[PDB]
């Protein structure tokens, strides 16, 4: 049996980037063509791992994670980049190995009148980690403290995406995923 | 050290074809992906087509979905743009361009590391 990627990338829901999921695929042989050859990718790059080469690898050890963000926000999907969406929802480690593909969903994920169902975090205390994910939903304070509203300087950290099917490009809904490659050689004691 | 140049635009009118063509030089060209991108007057530069280094994935803009085709020629050192129906909106200096390292498709200008000069296409009608 081959890895089950039809089930990630043709999957009918995806999350809010915020609330990013990931798949673990092993104990299988990947057939890579489906990715290499197509018309349904609009962006794909690889980094530190040959894009070439992929249907080459052998002791698959890959996790995928699924999301959805604004085309803008799609740069935000690379090594050692910065904004709101690398450094507080999805970020990903200077060492990356793994590829990264996006597609556009305007037809199935926007609407004339707008989809707001897409969330992301625009304020957070600190940068997360590589592959770190936060999915708490509790007001925040601009110095740190605890918080409770309606008080002042008491904000809710998460915000809509919104999808209209009039705007450009850049404001459009993708769907990404991101494969992450385990290290070749483990060590599990001395 | 690294460059490209525009070729096959013209004078065309509305219905009928053109063929875009684009040569490379600097490096070995059958290791990165190209695109095509395109500027009507005022507005700002847009994406239309985008091909891997083996041409086996391809992706185009919606605005040309069956009527544009591209296709490369790695032989040959040049990616090409067949371009069927055309309408006036079609019209704009049409830019070839290269992506980088580790680049598979890319719809997105900031991935492409060389731009060429970029030639006109005129599409005309009537009025
Ligand atoms: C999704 O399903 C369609 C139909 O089988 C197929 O063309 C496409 O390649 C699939 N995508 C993946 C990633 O398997």
């Amino acid at each position: 049996n081959l890895c089950p990627f039809g089930e990630v990338f043709n999957a009918t829901k995806f999350p809010s980037v915020y609330a990013w999921e990931r798949k673990k695929i092993s104990n299988c042989v990947a057939d890579y063509s489906v990715l290499y050859n197509s018309t349904f990718f609009s962006t794909f790059k690889c980094y530190g791992v040959s894009a070439t080469k992929l249907n080459d690898l052998c002791f698959s050890n890959v996790y995928a994670d699924s999301f959805v963000v604004k085309g803008d926000d799609v740069r935000q999907i690379a090594p050692g980049q910065t904004g709101v969406i690398a450094d507080y929802n999805y970020k990903l480690p200077d060492d990356f190995m793994g590829c990264v593909l996006a597609w556009n969903t305007r037809n199935i994920d926007a609407t004339s009148t707008g989809n707001y169902n897409y969330k992301y975090r625009y304020l957070r205390h600190g940068k997360l980690r590589p592959f770190e994910r936060d999915i708490s939903n509790v007001p925040f304070s601009p110095d740190g403290k605890p918080c409770t509203p309606p008080a002042l300087n008491c904000y809710w950290p998460l915000n809509d995406y919104g999808f209209y099917t009039t705007t450009g490009i850049g404001y459009q809904p993708y769907r990404v995923v991101v494969l992450s490659f385990e290290g070749s050689l483990e060590v599990l004691f001395q | 050290q690294v460059q490209l140049q525009e070729s096959g635009g013209g004078l065309v009118q509305a219905g009928g074809s053109l063929r875009l063509s684009c040569a490379a030089s600097g490096r070995t060209f059958s290791e990165y992906a190209m695109g095509w991108f395109r500027q009507a007057p005022g507005k700002e530069r847009e994406f239309v087509a985008t091909i891997s280094w083996s041409g086996g994935s391809t992706y185009y803009t919606d605005s040309v979905k069956g009527r544009f085709t591209i296709s490369r020629d790695n032989a040959k050192n040049t990616v090409y743009l067949q371009m069927n129906s055309l309408k006036p909106d079609d019209t704009a200096v049409y830019y070839c361009a290269a992506a980088g390292l580790g680049t598979v498709v890319s719809e997105w200008d900031y991935d492409y590391d060389y731009w060429g000069q970029g030639t006109q296409v005129t599409v005309s009608s009537g009025s």
